[PDB]
């Protein structure tokens, strides 16, 4: 299957983008450029692993996400994921909406907690859906 | 649908001149690829599916089956539905895609085992 | 069919060229340029047969093989053409594969073998696939 | 790595090949023979340059390729290579469609162009791939 594949890669290359745009974070509170680039790029990792979730559902017939969250939902009732890691994926599912307006006074610490605690939960779903 | 499909087929062939195939694949982005005797241009042809877009009160995807991947050829070619176009050309472009996309999955195929454990 | 004709076509003149720049074979373990052409037309009659097994799969709804190989196989599985013949198919695809690439050092005691013993299976080819 | 060092033999072998064999280039359209070296030939740089990119690739998780020329897109955007090399390399992978997979008629003008003009192309590539 080469859209598995894809959207794999796809994460895996936000993920490394991420890490390199925000570096230690010395600069990235004070810069809005790198916390654009961090944005968007988590933006893209939440809605490729949101792809990810639909297509296998959609596969094995686990049944017709009623939502995105949901979407994780039936990955986790299926005992293909576990409960926290789904409800890490739909902690993330929020982190897009929030993250497209330009409230920044907010959304700052938010996506600097995202990116020092969240990034290892795309790497789990990349890790235990590359087992299949 | 049906209905749909004729808008889409007239409107590619009245903007694209030397159309040669139009395929189908794929609530949100209408999935549509095109084969002419040239490469469409890259902003002309972002152009041409935003008025396909606005014409169908949907999303459009336009693809360029002369300048897009191979992958993206092979998805085409073994799910998408020929609205337009001759059978001739339409067996000529699957098998030059079915050889092509053989031939690189011959090629990166140490990638593949390399990021999928 | 248009498009069989046209490939048949080609091999044909590609067999004919094989066998007219091989000649008698006396000086083709000594001089690289016939070996190259004689590679290069293999390789154009191994292509062209992989062509046609892809466009009878996919025109007899067999399935879409991943691999050249896997076409021949699917002809064989599905009794249009027999499995020694498909056998020798993908042997060829092998040494077409040994002399383009280099994953191996090339034996030209197998080209000349091919071009004595193994273009009869392109002609048997031609003529199964002619007789639909 | 000994797998580069491999190919860029092989591709300074098929270099010196194809300027041994084409010669001044006065019986290139009479002579069939050297016109099929020539394409051989260029084919296995090519393959080799491919071959290249997709270790270089690997080895440093680039992403993958969807297709042939993607290879050194893949380099192009990760400031490896630059973006003329990137694209000469690219217009030698659509050559080398054109040549083993015949979906348009060959183009001789386009094979002596690129054999009087493109081989420092190739050149280019084992210049900057050596310095690793």
């Amino acid at each position: 299957n080469d859209i598995i594949i894809n959207k794999i890669a796809t994460i895996k290359r936000c993920i490394k983008r991420i890490q390199q745009v925000y570096g230690d974070g010395s600069q990235f509170k004070q810069d809005f450029t790198l916390q654009d680039s961090v944005i968007l790029n988590l933006q893209r990792c939440c809605e490729a692993c949101i792809d990810i979730a639909n297509h296998i559902n959609r596969q094995q017939q686990l049944g017709i996400p009623q939502s995105s969250r949901d979407s994780f939902t039936l990955l986790a009732q299926n005992n293909l994921i576990t409960q926290p890691l789904s409800d890490n994926l739909k902690k993330m599912v929020g982190l897009r909406n929030i993250a497209v307006h330009d409230y920044q006074e907010l959304n700052l610490d938010i996506v600097v907690h995202v990116v020092q605690h969240h990034l290892e939960d795309f790497e789990q779903f990349i890790d235990v859906i590359k087992a299949e | 649908q049906q209905l749909n499909e004729n808008k889409i087929i007239k409107l590619l062939r009245d903007n694209i001149p030397k159309l040669q195939l139009i395929y189908l694949f794929g609530n949100s982005d209408i999935d549509i690829a095109v084969l002419a005797a040239d490469t469409l241009d890259n902003i002309a042809r972002w152009e041409l599916a935003q008025k396909l877009a606005s014409a169908l009160d949907s999303d459009v995807d336009l693809v360029d089956l002369r300048s897009a991947s191979t992958v993206l050829c092979q998805q085409v070619v073994t799910q998408g539905k020929q609205l337009w176009g001759t059978q001739q050309d339409d067996e000529l472009f699957a098998v030059k895609t079915i050889s092509m996309y053989q031939h690189l999955q011959a090629e990166r195929q140490a990638i593949i085992d390399d990021v999928m454990a």
